[PDB]
């Protein structure tokens, strides 16, 4: 089905700067998407369930932007719990994939 | 004009099933409302056409508890009946209509009109009747109930029927059997089969007879010579409680019964 | 305050059977349908399959077909999941994803704890 | 007392030796082994079919309203369909749903784009929300949307739905505005310019191939339930299981709600008869709801269990007496069982030879304690 599989290797950015987190699609299935924070020895935390608005107990740091082809998610500003993996997973289709995830490092 | 009525004897006819039970080779008693034996039956004369005149005399009986109703009519003149109280657009109200398609029961607030009938036209390339146009109500209003079935009263002989108000229930019983007898009801046994169960649930005390009326009955003139319309006749009796003994055979039909 | 419990921590020999249950609280055990998942350092994350609650409609991910199987019991809000003939690249952790919607698709806004697999 | 039947002859008798006789100790019974529920071939389904498929639906401006009521409708079935995305349900849960009736289910059909999905929320504002339809803050029931890019979808552009750009007033919950007065852009007077004084409230939908998921035609129906002080005429379906005869079962024939042995008659009800009674007045025989034929029911079998023995003093070996019973619905079975008019006798083997009567059992048999 589609596969989800970002294009960065890793997010490297200091406190404070902005970063984008890319989350490319086999095909063109609009902006079902979501995105995961799963912390080194955490479970994933919900971060965007869809770009437009945001769910509960979220940052405002974390921008929603869905361009069609591939996912990309901004981050205005970083602090020190914002360090985890990032998980696409897509919702258009019966079969679920998630995406790589990427780990955060100063 | 005012035809005036008569009276005829029932002789032990109108008894029906009064439930869905089998049994056989019994005899079950059974306080249901029925039609007593030896009960005198008002004849009525619906249409009566000699000069040709025509006398429109269907006149609306009162609905006290239930009804047994018969008729013995070979040309389907008779297609349906009025069900009501007050017979206005105030209150729903219980309509039959059947015609050659099918058999239509509505219950909506009808605002009935002054001599609802039936109006027919004959075909002359097919060589049929076939209906013109439908003259019973002003309009109708908060429909709540659409039946249709089969027609059962399409096509000498009697058909009995019973009509029963009870639980905001409508029940309809009968029964078609060749006869040789015109003026009185044909003595014999024969038991009136349920023909439909409805869940009407309003109230109902005042009821007539819908007729079919040829196009030569709807002239100007005040005589109809394409029409003989005299055999149109039928019977009336009154339900009451009372308690009946009836018999049923081995195949668990009512073969005989007892007031 | 939901309560998505995962004892974890369980180990089974090659070739044999494992079972797997999940509890939840803090929410309608009625109103949700299941989704179960695989977390894998690997290739990252998963999808197992997806069950739904007091029936028997089965449908599971193209990767992981034959092997997998789900079972629920209505009761204590557990769900039965078991592997056949365990292999050694099993070595993993399975979780159970409570989902945002009653419906597919969904994106599994609220994730529980890990359970991890390991050949013993 | 429960020990064994000599065990239990003692506790009748409340005596530690029993003297030579059948004596009725227990009462035997037979328990039904499972369920059985039928009902007829009809099931009037509500008009779920039409309603979400057809060739061309409402549009937003005037969107639509069904009056789905007086049948029985199996949410839990396009809940199981092949082809829905969005279930974000408001209130009642479709599995209680299925088991809690409403008196009316209302349905409805309109266009909106991906982005205007969450608009059909209660209480959510938008465009779409706050001027073609808006839900009330109150509401229960599901709104269904997905995604429909080949029926309803034009290479060229779709520009047949269109919505209320523009709307003067405030909108209300469960209203619809299908004039199409024009609209007064500005503190102006608006007499039909159609320029800058006048705007067209109603603007065209443009759909295309290569537009995103926030403008994209989808299939939507909001299943509005509401409570109007009213008989309840819609419900959930019932199920009817398989049949099975000449076994105890509970059947639940349409409320016979009786309990007994199932098997085939040859006797014929009228076709408007449903089951038949007899001189006891109990339910005799039952036709199938389904099918045509005719089950005669017959109870349960049952009878006093008794026990066979010679005095405590001459041995302790018992038979026990099944009566009215047939042993194939039958001491523990397998030890010298045995059939006669009386009931089934266990412990005691036939001997064609005959003696004077010692124990009397019925029927003209009669056990004694022999070699
Ligand atoms: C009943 O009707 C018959 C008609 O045959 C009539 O002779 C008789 O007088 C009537 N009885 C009463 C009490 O009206
Ligand atoms: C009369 O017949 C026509 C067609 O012949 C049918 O459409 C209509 O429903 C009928 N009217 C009734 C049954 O009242
Ligand atoms: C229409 O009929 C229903 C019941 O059939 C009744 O509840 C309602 O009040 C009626 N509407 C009127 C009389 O305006
Ligand atoms: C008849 O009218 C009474 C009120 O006078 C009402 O309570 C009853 O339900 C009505 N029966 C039917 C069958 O409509
Ligand atoms: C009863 O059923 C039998 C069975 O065919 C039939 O021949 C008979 O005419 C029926 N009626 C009576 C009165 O026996
Ligand atoms: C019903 O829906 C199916 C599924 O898309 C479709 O193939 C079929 O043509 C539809 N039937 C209609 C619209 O009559
Ligand atoms: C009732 O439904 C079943 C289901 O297929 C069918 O086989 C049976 O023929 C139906 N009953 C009758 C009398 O046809
Ligand atoms: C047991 O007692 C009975 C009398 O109660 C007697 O007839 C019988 O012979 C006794 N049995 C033996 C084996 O003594
Ligand atoms: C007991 O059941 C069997 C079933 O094989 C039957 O053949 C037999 O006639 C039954 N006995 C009686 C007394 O009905
Ligand atoms: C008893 O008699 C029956 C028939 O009368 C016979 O079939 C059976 O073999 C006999 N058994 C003995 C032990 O005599």
């Amino acid at each position: 089905d589609i596969v989800m599989t970002q294009s960065h290797k890793f997010m490297s950015t200091s406190v404070g700067d902005r970063v984008s987190i890319t989350c490319k699609a086999s095909q063109d299935v609009g902006t079902y998407i979501a995105w995961y924070q799963q912390k080194p020895g955490q479970s994933p935390k919900l971060l965007i369930y869809w770009a437009s608005t945001r769910h509960t107990g979220v940052p405002d740091r974390f921008t929603g932007s869905g361009s069609g082809t591939n996912y990309t998610l901004t981050i205005s500003s970083v602090q020190a719990e914002d360090l985890a993996l990032y998980h696409c997973q897509q919702h258009y289709s019966t079969p679920y994939t998630f995406g790589g995830g990427t780990k955060l490092e100063i | 004009t005012q035809l005036p009525p008569a009276y005829t004897n029932s002789f032990t006819r109108g008894v029906y099933y009064p439930d869905k039970v089998f049994r056989s080779s019994v005899l079950h008693s059974t306080q249901d409302l029925f039609l007593p034996f030896f009960s005198n039956v008002t004849w009525f004369h619906a249409i009566h056409v000699s000069n040709g005149t025509k006398r429109f005399d269907n006149p609306v009986l009162p609905f006290n508890d239930g009804v047994y109703f018969a008729s013995t009519e070979k040309s389907n003149i008779i297609r349906g009946w009025i069900f009501g109280t007050t017979l206005d657009s105030k209150t729903q109200s219980l309509l039959i209509v059947n015609n050659a398609t099918n058999v239509v029961i509505k219950v909506c607030e009808f605002q009935f009109c002054n001599d609802p009938f039936l109006g027919v036209y004959y075909h002359k390339n097919n060589k049929s009747w076939m209906e013109s146009e439908f003259r019973v109500y002003s309009s109708a209003n908060n429909c709540t109930f659409e039946y249709v079935s089969q027609p059962f009263l399409m096509d000498k002989n009697l058909r009995e029927f019973v009509f029963k108000n009870i639980d905001g229930y409508f029940k309809i019983y009968s029964k078609h059997t060749p006869i040789n007898l015109v003026r009185d009801l044909p003595q014999g046994f024969s038991a009136l089969e349920p023909l439909v169960d409805l869940p009407i649930g309003i109230n109902i005390t005042r009821f007539q007879t819908l007729l079919a009326l040829h196009r030569s009955y709807l002239t100007p003139g005040d005589s109809s010579s394409g029409w003989t319309a005299g055999a149109a006749a039928y019977y009336v009796g009154y339900l009451q409680p009372r308690t009946f003994l009836l018999k049923y055979n081995e195949n668990g039909t009512i073969t005989d019964a007892v007031d | 305050q939901v309560q998505l419990q995962q004892p974890g921590a369980e180990l089974v020999l090659p070739g044999a059977s494992v079972k797997l249950s999940c509890k939840a609280s803090g929410y309608t055990f009625t109103n949700y349908w299941m989704h179960w998942v695989k977390q894998r350092p690997g290739h990252g994350l998963e999808w197992i399959g997806e069950i739904d609650p007091f029936d028997t409609y089965i449908k599971i991910n193209q990767k992981f077909k034959g092997k997998s199987t789900l079972t629920v019991d209505t009761s204590s809000s557990t769900a039965y999941m078991q592997l056949s003939s365990l292999t050694s690249e099993d070595s993993a952790v399975y979780y159970c994803a409570r989902p945002d919607s009653s419906g597919y698709p969904v994106y599994f806004d609220y994730w529980g704890q890990g359970t991890t697999l390991t050949v013993s | 007392c429960a020990l064994d039947p000599l065990s239990e002859t003692k506790c009748t008798l409340k005596s530690f030796t029993v003297e030579k006789g059948i004596y009725q100790t227990s009462n035997f019974r037979v328990q039904p082994t499972e369920s059985i529920v039928r009902f007829p071939n009809i099931t009037n389904l509500c008009p779920f079919g039409e309603v979400f498929n057809a060739t061309r639906f409402a549009s937003v401006y005037a969107w639509n309203r069904k009056r789905i009521s007086n049948c029985v409708a199996d949410y839990s079935v396009l809940y199981n369909s092949a082809s829905f995305s969005t279930f974000k349900c408001y209130g009642v849960s479709p599995t209680k749903l299925n088991d809690l009736c409403f008196t009316n289910v209302y349905a409805d059909s309109f266009v909106i784009r991906g982005d205007e999905v969450r608009q059909i929320a209660p209480g959510q504002t938008g465009k779409i929300a706050d001027y073609n339809y808006k839900l009330p803050d109150d509401f229960t029931g599901c709104v269904i949307a997905w995604n429909s890019n080949n029926l309803d979808s034009k290479v060229g552009g779709n520009y047949n739905y269109l919505y209320r750009l523009f709307r003067k007033s405030n909108l209300k919950p469960f209203e619809r505005d299908i004039s199409t007065e024009i609209y007064q852009a500005g503190s102006t007077p608006c007499n039909g310019v159609e320029g800058f004084n006048c705007y067209f409230p109603l603007q065209s939908y443009g759909f295309q191939p290569t537009n995103g998921v926030g403008y994209q035609p989808y299939r939507v129906v909001v299943l509005s339930f509401e409570l109007l002080h009213a008989p309840a005429t819609v419900c959930g379906p019932k199920k009817s299981t398989n049949l099975v005869k000449n076994k105890c079962v509970n059947f639940n024939f349409n409320g016979l709600t009786g309990t007994g042995v199932l098997t085939e008659s040859n006797k014929k009800f009228l076709p408007f008869q449903q089951f038949g009674r007899d001189i006891a007045d109990t339910t005799d025989a039952v036709r199938d709801p389904q099918t045509l034929e005719i089950l005669d029911i017959t109870p349960c079998s049952f009878g006093g269990v008794s026990v066979i023995t010679p005095g405590t003093n001459t041995s302790n070996q018992v038979a026990v007496l099944y009566q009215d019973v047939n042993c194939t619905e039958v001491y523990s079975t397998g030890s010298n069982v045995f059939q006669t008019r009386a009931g089934c006798l266990i412990g005691a083997e036939h001997v064609n030879n005959s003696y004077e009567c010692d124990i009397p059992i019925g029927a003209g048999i009669c056990a004694s304690y022999q070699t």
